[PDB]
C-alpha cells in the first residue's frame, strides 16, 4: 500500500532523470506505489495532476535524458505554512507519506523543515474540515530522503553530487574547442565556470585542461599580489614554448579580502602583460547534456537506496541524505550535512579558508596540491631536490588507453619540477629491445598531452620476458633510477617479471611501479585502471545512438559486445547504466537455460510495447562471455525464436572503447596517480643508501596505495584468464536486474 | 628546375584550415613543386628564412585533416602595413625560391595578398636596386602568383556559398543550444543565445531553423525598431501558452533594428522579462564557435578547394586577375578576388543604405529561402494567416526504410509548414504495415512535435515493408477514407519502390490518383533522383569521427592498420567521402570490388609506408571497406589476409562501427536541409493538384499513362543546392538499377581519384 | 554408415552430418530412417533451442547407458536449411559444449 513521491527541485542537473527512474522502479518492485511531482515544490503545492502515479514504463529511457523530465519550478506559496499544509493535504489525499527529494542543497533543507512540521500540519487538516482524525491516521508521520542533484559538488559530507562530473565533462568539451583557436592566435583565454561558491568544478577543469592557473574561493588568492604571480607563470610557460594560456576562473572566485576576483580582473592583468586576451563564460552549457557514465551510475544507485531507506524509515530515524564516501553508497543525517555545508561560507566570511577547504570532498585538498606541483612550481623554486635528482624511465605496456599521455605528461612535468630527468622508453619493451630508443622528455614535448588519447611514445602488448637481459642492459645504459609502467595486464605481468629478474639483474632493483591502464579494468589489486571511465562513456555515447536506432524501427533488440577480456566489470557497469535486459559476463554462466530465460523476458516484454517511439531494448555481452555463443550466434539464435515478432541486430563498438579523448575523470586521475608514483620512486630511492619497491598503485574504495607486485601475483588468474581474482559489482547486477525489467518479465512468464 | 608554392593562414582561424593546408601541401608536392608553409601569417613573411617560411614534406601534414585551428598559425599583421615590411616579405619569399603564394583566410587577408601581388614588381625593383636579391633571382621570379582560399565561420563572402569553417561553427552552435535546451526545459525558462557571425546572420538563421528557436535576430532583416518587441513577444507567447516549456531566441552578434541601431542580447533579455515576465538568461557562446575539429563538410570542402587553389596559382600569369576558390551549387569554382571582395563590400553599403533586400541577395544561393522557411514553420498554425485561401489540402506524410538523420526534421518541418498554409497534416505511423494492420493515421499536433526538429530516430516509425506487402487494398481504402489530397514519403530505396508501386497502382485504385513525391533519406545516398539523401551528412560525420578515433589507436601501436567495415549497401558514397575526410590510405567500394591484385599492391604500398615511417608517432593507417565491396572478404578476414601477407612487417585489425553510422542527433546540415526538402515537397503537392484532379474524376477511361498525370509522382531531388523533380516512372524505368537498390550511374567516381592522390596511392 | 562406424570407434561421439535437399527434408528423413539416425533436423521443422537441448540430454544419457561399448556411435542428420543460424559445424560445437565432457560431436560435410 505504501505510496512514495519523488520530486526534483532547485537547479536541474544531468542525472536527475536517472535518479527518478530508479526511485520509481525500485519502489514499484518492492510493492510500493510511486508518484512523480511536477514543477518541484510548486507542483507539490498545486496538488493533483501536478502529482502523478508512475507506471514502470513511465521512466523507460530516462537514463539518457537531460535535465529533469518532471521539471523544477520555484514556489513562493510553499514559503507560507498555508502552502505547506496545502501540499501536505495533497499527499495525504493520495495516501502518500514518504517524500524523496532530489536537488540542490536548498531544496534538501526545506525538505527537512517539512518533515519536522508535518504532524503539526496534519492537525490543522484534521481540524479545519479537510481530513477526519481517522483518515489522517496511518499517514501520520512523513518519511524523507534527500538526493543531492547538483553540478557544483558543494555538499560537504558526500564525495560527489549527481551531475557534477557531467558538468565537468561539459566544461572540458568547451575548453577543448577553445584550445584549437587559442593555439592558432597564440592567445590566452580566461574561462569562467559555474560552481556557485565552490571551486571543485574549476579545480577539476583546471587540472583536466592543462590550465596555466586557476582561481577558486577555497584558496582566495593573495589579495593584492596575485596578478604578478599569474603574469609570472604565464610568461614562463610561454617562454618554454606554450603558445596559448588557459586560466580557469570560478564564479565564486575571490581574494584574501573577500573581494571577488573577476574573469575580467584576470583578463585585465593578462592584457597588462601584453597578451592577446579573451574571456569566455561557458554559462548553462554546464547544465545541459545527458548524464555521463558516472552520474547515471551514481544517480541510479543512490535512487535505489533512497527507496530502501524509505522502507526502512522509523519514527525516530532522522532525515537521511544519500551520499557516497569510499565509492560505496552511504546515508547521512541531512541536517548535519546542511550545517557542515552552510558552515563553509561561515569560514570564508571569517577569512579562514583553511577551515573552509577541509569541508569540501575527500580528495579536494589533494587535487589542489596536485595542480600546483604540476603547473606553478616549475619555477625551479619548489622541490628542485639537491642532487639526489633522478633518471626516471616511463614505458607503456598494453593496448592503448586514453590517459597514457595525460599521465606521462603529469609525471614528466613533476619530474622536471624537482629536476629529475624523465625518459620515454619508446614503443614498449619490444621497442626497447629492438632499438634501445630512450628519449629524454622536455617541458614542451609533453604539451597538450593532457587531453590526447592513444600513446604518443608508443604502446604494445610485448612483455618484459621477451629478453629480460637486453632490457636490463638499457635500463643501466640509461642510468635509470626508477621505472614507471603505464599499462594493463601485460604491464602487471611485466612488473612481476622484472621483480623476479632482480636476482639475475642488479639494475631491476631500482624502484618500479605500475599505474594500471586499460579499458578493461582487469588489473588485479585495484578497482580502477586508467581509461576505464573513458571507455564507459564511449560505450554510453555508443549505445545511446544505437539505442535510438532500435527505437526508430520499433520492436528491435541489439546484442552489444563489450570489451574487457575475461573481466565483465565493464559489461556489468554498462548493463546497469543502460537498462540492458540481459548482461552476459564470463562470471555468469551462458547455457541454453539462460538464453531461453532471455528469449522469454524479451518476447514477453515485447508483448506490451505499444508506446514505441522510445522502446528499443538491448543485451550486453562480454567479449569472451562464451567461446561457443558468439555475439552473432547469440543474435541469430534469438531472431529465430522471435518468429517475426521482433528483430535483432549486433553491435560491436570495438576499438572505439579505447576512446578518442580522455574523459575529465581519467584526465585528473592520471595526474594524481602519475605524481604519486614519482613520489614513491623518490621515497624508495632515498630509502636505499624488499619487493615492496616493486608495487602497483591501487585504488580500493577511494583509498589509494601501493601494493607489492609479488603478494599480488596470487590475486591474479595469471597464465590463464588474465584478470584479478575477485569481483566488486555483483550488487550492481542484482539491482540492474530489477530496473532493467528482467525479473519483472520473469514473473509474467509464470 | 622545381618551382615552389607556399601557404599561409591569415585573419581569424576557422575549422578546416588544416585540411586546406594539408591538401595544398600534398597537391603541390604531387604536381612536383616544393611545398612551403608560412608561419604566423604575414608576420611570417616579415620575419624570414626557415622557421617562418619552412619547406614542408608529404609526411608533415599527416593527420592534419583532424585538427582544429591552423597548425601554421595566424598573427595580426603589424610590420606588413609598412613598406619595409612588405619589402622584407618579398625578399624572404624570393630567398626561399617561392614565387607562388596561396593564402587562406578572410577577405581582408585576401585583398592584402592581391595588393602585395601588384606591388611585387615595384618591390623587387627596389630590392634589386640595393642588392638583397641577385640579378639571377630578379629575372627568375619577377612576378608573384597568388590564389585565395576563403576560410571563415561567418559565411559572409558574397561570391561563395560556404566559407571554410562556416558549417563547423554552425555545428558548434547547435551543440551548445541543444545543451542549453535541456536545462531550459527543466525550468521552463527562456534563453537569449548570442551567436557569432560578425555582420552576417547566416549562422544565427541556420541555427534557429535547426534548433527550432522561437525567434531570430539577424542583421539582414532589421525590420523593426518597435516591431521586434511585438513581433517576438507575440509568437513567443503563443508558443509558450500552447505548450512549449522553453523559449530560445537566437540573436546574431551583429543584429540591428531598421534604424541601423544595434540590438543587443540584453535588449532582448529585458523585453522577455519586462513585457512577458519570464525567467530569462543570456548566453554568449563566444569562441567555442571558432574551435573544434572541422566537420566532414568543411574537411571535404577545404580539401578540394586546396587542391584547386594549387591548380590556380600554377596556371596564373602576369595578366590573369588574382583568383579565389569558392563553391556555387556544390561545385568547386574559381572567382576573381577583386570582384568578389567588391561584391562583399557591397553588402555593408546596401545595409548602410537601408536597402535590405539587396544585401540579402548578395548572401549565399539559398539564404533567403531559409529565412522564408524559418518564418513559416515558426509561425505555423499559431497565426490563422493560413496563407492560402481554402485551397488548403489534407496531406499525409510517412517514413519507409532505415531511420536516418533528418527524417524527423522533415516530418516536423512538413507538418508545421502545412499549418502556416492551412493544410491539415496527417502522419501514417509505422509505414504501410502500420497502416494496413492498425489504421495508423494520426493528426500531427504542433504540441506533440516539440523537439522533433532535432531528434534522431523516427518519431512516427519506419520499416521496410512495401505497399504490396501490406495489401494495397487496405492502403487505398484508408487513403480514400481520410481523403488524402497528397502523400509525402520520406525514406530510402524502399520508400522509392513504394512511390513506384503506389503510382503504377493509380489506375486500379483511384485513391492514389493524387500527387505524391519522395524526399530521399538514407545514410547510403543510394536513392535515384538526387545527389543528397537525408541522413547522409549525419552518417558521414559519425563515420569520420569513429575513424579519427580508430586511427589514433593504430598510431599508438605503430605499424598497424585498421580495416573498417562501412555501410551504404552497393553505394560507395559513404566510404568514399569518409575516406576523403579522414585521409584513409585505402578505400574499397562495391562499385569496384576488391581484386586480389589490388589487394596485393595495397599491402605492399602499406608495407613500405610503415618501413619509411620507422617507429614514428602518427603513422597509423586506415582502410575503409564498404561491406558490399566484397562478399568473400569481410573486414575481419581482410585484416587476417593483410596481416598474413604483411608477414610481420606490420599487422591489421578489423573494426565494425556498425549502426553508430546512423549517428545520434542529426547534423545542422541534415536538419536545415530536411526542412528545405520538406517545404518544397508540400509545394509540389499543391502545385500538382490541378492535373490529376480535373482528371481524378470518375475512374473512367479518363485515367491513363500520360506524362502529365504520371509526372505528379516524383522524387524531390537536388543537383548542387538546386532542387529538381523527376517522375518515379522516369527514374525507376531508365535511371535505376532496382535489382541492386541504387542508381544506374554513380556521380562520385572522380573524387575517388582525388583521394588516392592526396594519400599517394596508385592503381 | 561409414561415418557412424567412425563414431563407434571412438566411443562417446556423435556426428552432425550436413544433408542436402534445399527446403525439402525428404533426403534427410529417409536417410535417417535407413541408417537409424538418432536425430534428424529438417527445413520444415527447424531446430528450436529447446529441441536441441533435449536431444543433447537424450544423447547424453545414451552414451552413459552405453558405457564404453563397441557399436554405440550416434548420428544427427541435419538438412542445411534446417537452420540458417546453426551449421553442421556450429551445431557440433554447441552440442559438444552443452555435452560438457560427457560426449562430443564433430561435423561432417
Ligand atoms: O588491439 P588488441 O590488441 O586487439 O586489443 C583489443 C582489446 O582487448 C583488450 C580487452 O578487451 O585488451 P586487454 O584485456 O589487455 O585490456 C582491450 O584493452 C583492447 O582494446
Ligand atoms: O538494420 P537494417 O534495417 O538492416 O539497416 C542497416 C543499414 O543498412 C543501410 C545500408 O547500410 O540501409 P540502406 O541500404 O537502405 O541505406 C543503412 O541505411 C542502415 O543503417
Ligand atoms: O552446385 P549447386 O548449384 O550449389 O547445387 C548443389 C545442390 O543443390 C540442390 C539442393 O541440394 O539443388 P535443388 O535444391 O534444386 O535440389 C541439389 O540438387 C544439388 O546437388
Ligand atoms: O540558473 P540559475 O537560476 O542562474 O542558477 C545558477 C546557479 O545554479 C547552479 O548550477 C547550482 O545549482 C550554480 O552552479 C549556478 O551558479
Ligand atoms: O576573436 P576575435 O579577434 O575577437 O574576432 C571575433 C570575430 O571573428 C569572427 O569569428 C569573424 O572572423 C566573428 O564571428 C567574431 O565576431
Amino acid at each position: 500500500k505504501k505510496k512514495i513521491a519523488v520530486m526534483t527541485s532547485g537547479g536541474d542537473s544531468p542525472g536527475m532523470n536517472a535518479a527518478v527512474r530508479a526511485v520509481v522502479r525500485t519502489g514499484i518492485h518492492f510493492g510500493c506505489d510511486v508518484f512523480a511531482v511536477y514543477e518541484g515544490y510548486e507542483g507539490l503545492l498545486r496538488g493533483g495532476k501536478y502529482l502523478k502515479k508512475m507506471a514502470w514504463e513511465d521512466v523507460r529511457g530516462w537514463l539518457s535524458e537531460g535535465g529533469t523530465l518532471i521539471g523544477t519550478a520555484r514556489s513562493m506559496e510553499f514559503r507560507k505554512r498555508e502552502g505547506r499544509r496545502q501540499a501536505a493535504g495533497n499527499l495525504i489525499s493520495q495516501g502518500i507519506d514518504a517524500l524523496v527529494v532530489c536537488g540542490g542543497d536548498g531544496s534538501l533543507t526545506g525538505a527537512d523543515l517539512f518533515r519536522h512540521e508535518w504532524p503539526s500540519l496534519v492537525d490543522e487538516l484534521v481540524a479545519e474540515g479537510r481530513f477526519t482524525k481517522e483518515e489522517v491516521a496511518p499517514y501520520k508521520n512523513l518519511s524523507i530522503v534527500g538526493l543531492v542533484g547538483s553540478i557544483d559538488n558543494d555538499m560537504s559530507g558526500t564525495d560527489s553530487t549527481i551531475g557534477a562530473y557531467s558538468a565537468l565533462e561539459r566544461i572540458c568539451e568547451m575548453v577543448d574547442y577553445i584550445d584549437a583557436t587559442a593555439k592558432s592566435h597564440s592567445r590566452a583565454f580566461v574561462v569562467e565556470v559555474m560552481g556557485r561558491h565552490c571551486g571543485w568544478l574549476a579545480l577539476m577543469a583546471g587540472i583536466a585542461t592543462g590550465a596555466d592557473y586557476i582561481f577558486i574561493p577555497e584558496r582566495a588568492v593573495p589579495h593584492g599580489k596575485w596578478q604578478d604571480e599569474l603574469k609570472e607563470v604565464c610568461q614562463r610557460h610561454r617562454s618554454k614554448g606554450r603558445r596559448n594560456n588557459t586560466i580557469i576562473v570560478a564564479e565564486g572566485a575571490l581574494d584574501d579580502q573577500l573581494n571577488p576576483v573577476t574573469a575580467n580582473d584576470v583578463k585585465d592583468a593578462l592584457i597588462e602583460l601584453g597578451l592577446d586576451t579573451k574571456v569566455t563564460i561557458l554559462g548553462h552549457v554546464q547544465r545541459g547534456g545527458t548524464a555521463v557514465a558516472h552520474d547515471r551510475w551514481l544517480a541510479t544507485l543512490q535512487g535505489v537506496d533512497a527507496v530502501k531507506a524509505v522502507l526502512e524509515f522509523t519514527p525516530e530515524t532522522p532525515s537521511p541524505l544519500i551520499g557516497i564516501l569510499e565509492n560505496k553508497i552511504i546515508r547521512m543525517p541531512l541536517v548535519e550535512s546542511v550545517k557542515l555545508t552552510k558552515s563553509v561560507a561561515t569560514a570564508i566570511e571569517n577569512k579562514d579558508f583553511d577551515k573552509a577547504i577541509s569541508l569540501r570532498d575527500t580528495e579536494f585538498i589533494e587535487l589542489y596540491e596536485n595542480f600546483l606541483s604540476t603547473t606553478v612550481k616549475d619555477d625551479g623554486s619548489e622541490l628542485l631536490p639537491v642532487s639526489d635528482r633522478l633518471n626516471i624511465g616511463i614505458v607503456h605496456v598494453g593496448a592503448p588507453s586514453a590517459a597514457l599521455n595525460a599521465a606521462t605528461r603529469a609525471a614528466t612535468l613533476y619530474c622536471l619540477s624537482h629536476g629529475h630527468k624523465p625518459y620515454a622508453i619508446m614503443n614498449g619493451f619490444s621497442g626497447l629491445i629492438q632499438t634501445g630508443e630512450v628519449k629524454e622528455l622536455s617541458w614542451i614535448d609533453v604539451e597538450n598531452w593532457h587531453n590526447l588519447g592513444g600513446s604518443e611514445i608508443g604502446t604494445n602488448r610485448s612483455v618484459a620476458s621477451e629478453d629480460l637481459g637486453t632490457i636490463a642492459y638499457y635500463f643501466q645504459k640509461n642510468k635509470l633510477d626508477g621505472l614507471i609502467i603505464l599499462g594493463g595486464f601485460e604491464g602487471f605481468r611485466s612488473l612481476k617479471q622484472l621483480r623476479d629478474g632482480r636476482t639475475q639483474h642488479p639494475i631491476f632493483n631500482i624502484p618500479m611501479c605500475l599505474i594500471p591502464a586499460t579499458v578493461s579494468n582487469n588489473v588485479p589489486g585495484t578497482e580502477y585502471s586508467l581509461g576505464v571511465d573513458t571507455c564507459l562513456n564511449a560505450l554510453v555515447n555508443y549505445t545511446d545512438d544505437i539505442k535510438q536506432s532500435a527505437s526508430a524501427t520499433r520492436r528491435r533488440v541489439f546484442v552489444c559486445e563489450v570489451q574487457g577480456g575475461h573481466s565483465g566489470y565493464i559489461a556489468s557497469f554498462t548493463g546497469l547504466i543502460t537498462g540492458a535486459v540481459s548482461v552476459y559476463t564470463p562470471e555468469k554462466k551462458i547455457d541454453l537455460a539462460s538464453i531461453r530465460e532471455d528469449i522469454t523476458l524479451l518476447k514477453e516484454n515485447f508483448r506490451h510495447d505499444k508506446g514505441e517511439n522510445r522502446n528499443g531494448k538491448l543485451l550486453v555481452r562480454n567479449e569472451q562471455a562464451s567461446s561457443v555463443y558468439s555475439t552473432q550466434l547469440l543474435a541469430d539464435i534469438i531472431s529465430e525464436a522471435s518468429k517475426g515478432k521482433f528483430g535483432v541486430r549486433t553491435a560491436i563498438p570495438g576499438h572505439v572503447q579505447q576512446g578518442g579523448v580522455p574523459s575529465s575523470k581519467d584526465r585528473v586521475t592520471a595526474s594524481r596517480f602519475a605524481v604519486k608514483c614519482i613520489k614513491f620512486i623518490e621515497q624508495w630511492n632515498k630509502k636505499n643508501e624488499e619487493d615492496d619497491s616493486a608495487a602497483v598503485i591501487c585504488v580500493n574504495g577511494s583509498h589509494v596505495s601501493f601494493k607489492p607486485i609479488a603478494n599480488l601475483w596470487e590475486n591474479e588468474t595469471n597464465v590463464e584468464l588474465r584478470k584479478g581474482f575477485e569481483v566488486h559489482w555483483a550488487e550492481y547486477n542484482k539491482i540492474g536486474d530489477i530496473l532493467s525489467g528482467r525479473l519483472k518479465l520473469r514473473a509474467e512468464v509464470a | 628546375p622545381q618551382k615552389a608554392i607556399a601557404v599561409m593562414t591569415s585573419g581569424g582561424d576557422a575549422p578546416g584550415m588544416n585540411s586546406n593546408v594539408r591538401a595544398i601541401v600534398r597537391s603541390a608536392i604531387f604536381k612536383g613543386c616544393r611545398a612551403f608553409v608560412v608561419m604566423e601569417g604575414y608576420e611570417g613573411l616579415v620575419r624570414g628564412g626557415p622557421e617562418y617560411i619552412k619547406e614542408f614534406h608529404w609526411e608533415d601534414v599527416r593527420g592534419w585533416s583532424a585538427e582544429g585551428g591552423t597548425n601554421i598559425g595566424t598573427a595580426r599583421c603589424m610590420e606588413f602595413k609598412k613598406r619595409e615590411g612588405r619589402l622584407l616579405g618579398a625578399q624572404h619569399l624570393i630567398e626561399a625560391g617561392v614565387d607562388a603564394l596561396i593564402v587562406c583566410g578572410g577577405d581582408g587577408s585576401l585583398t592584402g595578398a592581391d595588393l602585395f601581388r601588384s606591388e611585387w614588381p615595384s618591390l623587387i625593383e627596389e630590392l634589386l636596386k640595393t642588392n638583397r636579391i641577385s640579378n639571377e633571382q630578379y629575372e627568375r621570379m619577377k612576378h608573384l602568383n597568388i590564389c585565395g582560399t576563403v576560410g571563415s565561420i561567418d559565411n559572409d563572402m558574397s561570391t561563395t556559398d560556404a566559407t571554410i569553417g562556416a558549417y563547423s561553427a554552425l555545428d558548434r552552435i547547435c551543440k551548445a543550444i541543444d545543451y542549453v535546451e535541456a536545462t531550459a526545459n527543466s525550468h521552463s525558462r527562456a534563453f537569449v543565445v548570442e551567436v557569432m557571425g560578425r555582420n552576417c546572420g547566416w549562422l544565427a538563421l541556420l541555427a534557429g531553423i535547426a534548433t527550432s528557436a522561437d525567434y531570430i535576430f539577424i542583421p539582414e532583416k532589421p525590420a523593426t525598431s518597435s516591431e521586434w518587441q511585438d513581433q517576438m513577444c507575440d509568437i513567443v507567447s503563443k508558443h509558450r501558452s500552447r505548450g512549449k516549456r522553453t523559449t530560445i531566441v537566437v540573436v546574431a552578434e551583429g543584429a540591428i533594428a531598421a534604424d541601423l541601431t544595434p540590438i543587443s542580447p540584453s535588449d532582448v533579455h529585458k523585453v522577455l522579462v519586462d513585457r512577458l515576465g519570464l525567467d530569462t538568461r543570456i548566453t554568449t557562446l563566444g569562441h567555442v564557435q571558432r574551435g573544434g575539429t572541422a566537420v566532414a563538410y568543411d574537411r571535404i570542402l577545404a580539401t578540394l578547394q586546396g587542391l584547386e587553389a594549387v591548380n590556380a596559382v600554377l596556371e596564373s600569369t602576369p595578366d590573369t586577375p588574382s583568383p579565389l576558390i569558392a563553391v556555387n551549387e556544390n561545385k568547386i569554382v574559381r572567382k576573381p578576388l577583386m570582384e568578389s571582395v567588391k561584391l562583399t563590400k557591397a553588402v555593408a553599403e546596401a545595409i548602410q543604405a537601408k536597402d535590405f533586400k539587396r544585401a540579402m541577395s548578395l548572401r549565399d544561393t539559398e539564404f533567403i529561402e531559409h529565412l522564408n522557411n524559418f518564418m513559416a514553420i515558426n509561425s505555423a498554425d499559431h497565426n490563422e494567416p493560413k496563407l492560402p485561401k481554402d485551397k488548403r489540402l489534407k496531406i499525409a506524410i510517412v517514413n519507409v526504410g532505415a531511420p536516418a538523420g533528418g527524417i524527423n526534421s522533415a516530418v516536423y518541418s512538413m507538418a508545421t509548414y502545412c499549418m502556416s498554409q492551412g493544410h491539415r497534416p496527417y502522419a501514417i505511423y509505422n509505414g504501410w504495415s502500420g497502416l494496413a494492420r492498425h489504421e495508423s493515421v494520426r493528426s500531427l499536433n504542433w504540441k506533440d512535435m516539440l523537439g522533433w526538429q532535432s531528434r534522431g530516430g523516427s518519431e512516427i516509425g519506419t520499416n521496410r515493408v512495401t505497399p504490396e506487402e501490406a495489401d494495397l487494398g487496405m492502403i487505398a481504402y484508408y487513403f480514400q477514407k481520410y481523403e488524402f489530397d497528397g502523400l509525402i514519403i520520406v525514406g530510402g530505396f524502399e520508400a522509392f519502390e513504394s512511390l513506384h508501386q503506389l503510382e503504377r497502382a493509380r489506375e486500379s485504385y483511384p485513391a492514389f490518383r493524387i500527387p505524391m513525391v519522395l524526399i530521399p533519406a538514407t545514410l547510403s545516398n543510394n536513392v535515384p533522383g538526387t545527389e543528397y539523401s537525408l541522413g547522409s551528412d549525419t552518417a558521414l560525420n559519425a563515420l569520420m569521427e569513429y575513424c579519427d578515433v580508430v586511427k589514433q589507436s593504430a598510431s599508438s601501436t605503430r605499424g598497424r592498420a585498421f580495416v573498417v567495415d562501412c555501410q551504404g549497401g552497393n553505394s560507395g558514397y559513404l566510404a568514399t567521402y569518409a575516406s576523403l575526410a579522414v585521409g584513409a590510405q585505402v578505400s574499397y567500394v562495391p562499385e569496384e570490388g576488391i581484386s586480389l591484385e589490388q589487394l596485393s599492391e595495397d599491402i605492399e604500398y602499406l608495407a613500405q609506408s610503415f618501413e619509411k615511417a620507422e617507429g614514428r608517432g602518427r603513422f597509423g593507417k586506415l582502410i575503409l571497406k564498404s561491406t558490399n565491396a566484397s562478399k568473400a572478404l569481410s573486414a575481419t578476414k581482410l585484416a587476417e589476409v593483410i596481416t598474413a601477407e604483411a608477414d610481420g612487417r606490420f599487422d591489421a585489425k578489423p573494426a565494425y562501427p556498425g549502426h553508430v553510422q546512423q549517428g545520434g542527433l542529426p547534423s545542422p546540415i541534415d536538419r536545415t536541409r530536411a526542412t528545405r526538402m520538406a517545404i518544397k515537397a508540400v509545394g509540389f503537392i499543391k502545385d500538382n493538384q490541378a492535373a490529376i484532379a480535373e482528371a481524378r474524376a470518375a475512374e473512367e477511361n479518363f485515367n491513363a499513362d500520360d506524362k502529365t498525370i504520371s509526372d505528379t509522382a516524383a522524387v524531390v531531388g537536388v543537383k548542387g543546392s538546386h532542387v529538381v523533380y523527376n517522375s518515379i516512372r522516369q527514374l525507376y524505368d531508365y535511371e535505376t538499377e532496382v535489382s541492386m537498390r541504387m542508381p544506374k550511374v554513380i556521380h562520385w567516381q572522380a573524387t575517388r581519384l582525388i583521394a588516392d592522390h592526396l594519400v599517394g596511392r596508385k592503381r
